[PDB]
């Protein structure tokens, strides 16, 4: 879909990170609030049926 | 076991007191979600799982406080240990050069530390019961049991501070004077970690040379504890850090 | 084949994108060695040397051994048929193998095929190794060039280049290292030959 | 997977915005514990003596030799 | 930063803190008071005998650490100071060793201390 | 004017020297300074050479 | 080396093509394959020279504005009718740094 709305950070400092498994969009959608800043107009869908 | 690590910030530092109000409210509404304002200046949360932290921040951003807040990636809280015995000694002496403390370090076995965690070895016993337990199960020495002073980090901490140097050991006047501060400094070093500020686990420290200032007065009493934890660090870091 | 290869090359922007295009088409596994030898051919006929083609066939060598041993033979074969070109082509050829070498894509072993006797060395070989070692030193810096050209684990290959055994080609080859101006190597080994008699 | 690659919307871009992955990608220590050796050497001796008699003179006999004969 | 003057905003080889909390390098703060008796931390003139000296410890590295905890003192670590003793021990050290207990004595020596004689000299959490 | 100008320092904190000439936007980084890692890659990278010692 | 040009050139080339379609009276993509634009002017085509049929290399936005990470993915350039492999102007132009060395040697030996 067309995007809904449209400098520096410290947590993104590449000296302080450990990438053991690289984040992917499946994770960013499974856990909307853990894996995303400013998650707005979001539904949190989950199912352990 | 709470193991997951999440640092959080407001986007504009201005509304940090409101973000603090929110972290209060979540800490009160949650049983073991544990928050700490870490020396780096940050706000870290320690938690259980992905779904746990998800609904945490769901409520945080949804109800308690409505600022925009940045969130770092999840990491772990760590542990520190050794692999083999401190082959030599660095020994610390009080700022006023009054007390020389020689101690070394080595690894315990996992099981007994497990029991320390199980409350099975509760030293709320008498040293006699300590000895029964220890020598019974894991071929500990009876005198090693006599030598066990305490356990480090807190009520249940898997490391052990032991005192074994007989002729200077029967200085129960000056040592039985100094045991309190000794334990303060021991649990200090164990809790604050020698390397990365996370907890140590399952490690054995043994006091082998306690040259005490005669009348270990407030000079000792006050300037003794950092010396003790420096002994702890010397042993550990000297002969074999591990994560 | 060669048509499609030349066109993927000539349609890309750098060896990254060209390598992606090549592996996204597919071929039989049969022509891997000739894949490498083909990038060789194309660069040899180029306007001038540009490390595009080197970097590309070298990336293939990095992606499997077929082109590593393929390039063993590729250097061998240009040492066999290196007289066959003009000075222009030979210059880009030497610069090619030189890029290979200081990127360590070829192994410094291959020097075994380089016998530095006068009567074994075609003047064409002489100019080839001239431009080659000038590229090596002016690429790597001279110090670690001397260091690796020193380490003994490679001297088995290097013997053909640095003569102590035969004194005639010792004189000759050390005079050639003089010529290209790597006085270090030159005077070290004719030092040893000074000590010899 | 939109893994932070591609366009937000391939709408006004002149491409279909289709994405793919780059296929060509690749000294007291011994003395301090010697007294600890001497330690249980006095302890268990008077223990193995009290195991065989606890008059404390038969055991102070057993310990004194275990102390002197060893420390020599 | 931590161990630099403030009027110079440059390093102080010998420090003399302000009774308010900053570093007033005595060598030039005496020039500042002997040429215009006021203070740069506060443009109001402040008396002389308040400028006491300070003790920043030093390790095998010489860095101006805290002696008690052996903790290197930089722009993050919280630093308290004890006025009457002449020594400065880390604020966390002094706090948990005297604001848990009731032995309000010194932090390096055998000396007592006054329950207000400790002032925060460097604290990035304030 | 300070608004249309541009100044760039190289020191022990900045290993890069950036400038902006006829139409190009260039950035020089020496090998001695913080290049543990060096490549030779796509052509955007001129390999300047020291004409006395002739080493890059 | 400028990843913003490559996009500029894709969009600008395909705006020019689109004005030619609009000049006729349709933008159907199958009435106008590439052949009609890139055919040389001897064979009657229009004779365009292209740089918008490249793949545009893409890399991981976050660390791309941070530390020069590499090239992981390849967005696509203009849309060509099949595989079709349209050539490039960049490959027929010769880089500067290599001309400057040629000219060095060439005039040295002419002197």
């Amino acid at each position: 879909f067309e995007p809904l709305v449209r400098d520096w950070n410290e947590f993104n400092d590449i000296n302080k990170i450990i990438i053991r498994q690289p984040i992917r969009t499946e994770y960013k959608i499974a856990f909307p609030y853990l894996y995303n800043n400013l998650p707005h107009h979001v539904h949190l869908t989950w199912y352990h049926t | 076991t709470s193991v997951i690590k999440i640092a959080v910030e407001p986007v504009n530092p201005s509304e940090l007191p409101k973000m603090l109000d929110g972290l209060r409210k979540v800490n009160k509404s949650y049983p073991s979600l544990t928050t700490k304002v870490e020396e780096s200046g940050e706000h870290v949360i320690l938690g259980t799982g992905e779904l746990y932290l998800d609904c945490v921040m769901h409520d945080l951003r949804k109800m308690y406080s409505e600022i925009d807040i940045k969130v770092a990636d999840p990491v772990v809280t760590f542990c520190e240990t050794v692999v083999e015995t401190s082959s030599l000694k660095c020994f610390a002496e009080t700022p006023n050069k009054k007390n020389k403390i020689t101690m070394i370090a080595e690894p315990l076995e996992k099981g007994l530390a497990e029991d320390i965690e199980n409350e099975v070895v509760q030293i709320t016993w008498n040293r006699k019961k300590l000895g029964e337990f220890f020598q019974t199960k894991y071929d500990w020495d009876l005198l090693a049991a006599r030598s066990i002073w305490a356990f480090g980090p807190d009520a249940t901490g898997p490391n052990i501070l032991v005192d074994d140097t007989l002729p200077s050991e029967v200085d129960k006047a000056l040592l039985g004077s100094v045991k309190d501060s000794i334990v303060q400094g021991f649990q200090w070093g164990t809790r604050e970690g020698p390397l990365c500020d996370e907890l140590i686990r399952n490690v054995k420290f043994k006091i082998l040379d306690a040259v005490v200032a005669q009348e270990p007065l407030h000079r000792g009493g006050g300037q003794i504890i950092p010396t003790a934890r420096r002994v702890v660090y010397s042993a550990f870091l000297m002969a074999t850090p591990r994560l | 084949f060669r048509r499609t290869i030349y066109l993927a090359i000539q349609s890309s922007l750098d060896f990254e994108e060209c390598a992606h295009k090549l592996l996204k088409m597919e071929f039989p596994e049969s022509q891997t060695k000739e894949l490498c030898n083909m990038i060789l051919d194309c660069c040899a006929q180029q306007r001038t040397y540009e490390k595009f083609f080197g970097l590309l066939a070298g990336r293939f060598c990095m992606l499997k051994k077929e082109y590593m041993e393929s390039f063993e033979g590729i250097f061998k074969e240009q040492y066999d048929t290196i007289h066959r070109l003009e000075t222009n082509k030979l210059r880009n050829v030497a610069k090619m193998f030189a890029h290979l070498l200081y990127t360590d894509s070829l192994p410094w072993s291959v020097l075994e095929c380089i016998k530095l006797s006068e009567e074994t060395t075609t003047s064409s070989s002489r100019i080839f190794v001239k431009i080659f070692f000038q590229e090596l030193c002016e690429y790597m810096g001279l110090p670690k060039l001397n260091a690796r050209l020193k380490d003994e684990t490679l001297q088995p290959f290097f013997e053909g280049l640095l003569p102590r055994d035969n004194p005639r080609n010792t004189r000759f080859a050390i005079n050639f290292f003089t010529s290209i101006g790597l006085g270090g190597l030159t005077d070290e080994l004719r030092e040893h030959l000074k000590n010899t008699p | 997977m939109y893994n932070g690659i591609g366009l937000p919307t391939p709408r006004g871009s002149g491409t279909n915005g289709y994405v793919q992955r780059n296929l060509s990608l690749v000294p007291d220590i011994l003395d301090h514990e010697r007294k600890r050796r001497v330690e249980l050497r006095c302890l268990e001796l008077e223990e193995m003596m009290e195991e065989q008699g606890y008059e404390e003179q038969q055991i102070q006999e057993k310990v004194a030799t275990f102390r002197l004969m060893l420390l020599e | 930063p931590f161990d630099h003057c403030s009027l110079s905003l440059q390093p102080f080889v010998y420090p003399v803190c302000t009774p308010d909390g900053i570093v007033f390098d005595l060598l030039n703060i005496v020039p500042w008071l002997k040429k215009y008796g006021t203070n740069p931390s506060n443009g109001e003139k402040l008396d002389g005998r308040s400028l006491i000296k300070l003790n920043f410890s030093k390790n095998s590295e010489g860095k101006y650490h805290c002696p008690v905890l052996f903790t290197v003192f930089t722009n993050n670590t919280h630093i308290v100071a004890v006025r009457t003793t002449g020594n400065v021990y880390a604020y966390e050290a002094v706090e948990q060793l005297n604001i848990k207990a009731k032995n309000f004595r010194d932090l390096l020596t055998d000396e007592p201390f006054s329950r207000q004689d400790i002032i925060t000299l460097q604290d990035p959490t304030n | 004017q300070w608004e249309n100008s541009f100044v760039s320092v190289y020191s022990k904190d900045n290993p890069n020297l950036l400038f902006n000439m006829c139409g190009f936007e260039c950035r020089i980084l020496p090998k001695c300074r913080t290049s543990y890692e060096e490549f030779t890659h796509k052509d955007g990278v001129w390999n300047l050479q020291n004409e006395v010692t002739k080493e890059r | 080396n400028t990843q913003e040009l490559l996009d500029l050139l894709v969009k600008c080339e395909n705006k020019i093509q689109t004005r030619i379609k609009i000049g006729l009276n349709s933008k159907m993509p199958s009435r106008f394959p590439p052949v009609v634009f890139y055919t040389p002017k001897e064979l009657g085509g229009l004779g365009m020279l292209s740089m918008g049929h490249v793949l545009i290399p893409q890399s991981d936005l976050r660390w791309s504005k941070q530390t020069d990470v590499g090239i992981t993915h390849f967005r696509s350039g203009m849309s060509h009718e099949e595989d079709q492999l349209i050539p490039n102007l960049y490959r027929y132009i010769q880089p500067w740094e290599s001309e400057f060395i040629d000219s060095q040697r060439v005039w040295a030996e002419y002197a």
